[PDB]
């Protein structure tokens, strides 16, 4: 996560994270800033506005060492830069209080080192915080699951 | 000239057919574009 | 591998390897040279140019002693003259700095001593080197796997 995840600069401040999976680099659209990596600045990004994202083809020297993808999502605990995230009832949730602005684009990793989802925002229910993210399907369909009241981070 | 020259009945059916075909090409094109967009949106919603 | 893999010569320099599999001889097209063995020199080489290959029917005596192909490909590691080649997401790679020109046609071996792919070229990508090769399939099909930037060895 630390090696492959790159901060984004907005007037010298961290405001998001750009994630590379399977030889393609994705970044949330709502987060505005410049990629710290000099090379990635030259990568052309094509935008899915309805999904609030931009994805681009990555160079030849770093596509292999990428966060390997997966699609199987049994309910339970999953890895996360800030700790563990609970996937239950087809919803990703975290303890209420952790996470906020600037954490958009944070990858959610698996126990074996693969990516299950990418964070875009969160909504606080008081008890927990439900994360509005993008979750994949067995048929290769990426659904942007956003619980009611979601606000992008 | 014993009869006035109008606009409707003043052009041959060859010219009328050509003009109608050329304009209906664009009309058909825009409607097929609209239904293509609609069906793509419905397919995205259904398979979402 | 050593017994049943025959180098191809050109002006005293080895430039490619021919392989006997399934009772038939195969030799890649991008390399030009002379087959070392005298008995197989009399075979007429039927060419598949779009497959970058030639194939030929071997004589009677040696058809019993040939390498065996395979169709099932469990992802992971596979044997090779220069060590272990790593197979994942439908792609073959090797640690960088391993392999080079003149290694074309060298088969990929597995645990039970049967061929799973034939090396044709490789693109160096810094972290690893992606092997442009030819592979089998479940429904009796031969498919090329040539990543971007592939250059024929």
């Amino acid at each position: 996560e630390s090696d492959k995840t790159f901060p984004i600069m907005l007037n010298g401040q961290v405001n998001g994270y750009a994630c590379v999976v399977g030889g393609r680099l994705m970044k949330p659209l709502h987060v505005e800033g410049k990629i710290d990596n000099e090379q990635l600045a030259a990568v052309k990004l094509k935008k899915a506005s309805m999904y609030d994202l931009e994805y681009g083809d990555v160079p030849q020297n770093m596509k292999s060492d990428t966060l390997q993808y997966t699609s199987d999502k049994p309910p339970g605990f999953y890895n996360w830069h800030h700790g563990a995230v609970q996937y239950e009832n087809g919803r990703f949730t975290v303890p209420r209080g952790v996470g906020g602005k600037g954490d958009s684009g944070r990858p959610i990793l698996d126990n074996r080192g693969r990516v299950v989802a990418i964070v875009l925002g969160g909504a606080n229910e008081g008890t927990r915080t439900a994360l509005s993210v993008v979750t994949w399907n067995q048929k290769g369909v990426t659904i942007k699951d956003t619980p009611e009241g979601s606000e992008p981070w | 000239h014993k009869v006035d020259q109008e606009f409707q009945a003043a052009v041959s059916k060859t010219s009328w057919n050509w003009l109608l075909a050329l304009f209906g090409g664009a009309s058909s094109l825009i409607v097929v574009g609209l239904i293509v967009l609609v069906c793509s949106s419905m397919l995205i919603n259904t398979r979402r």
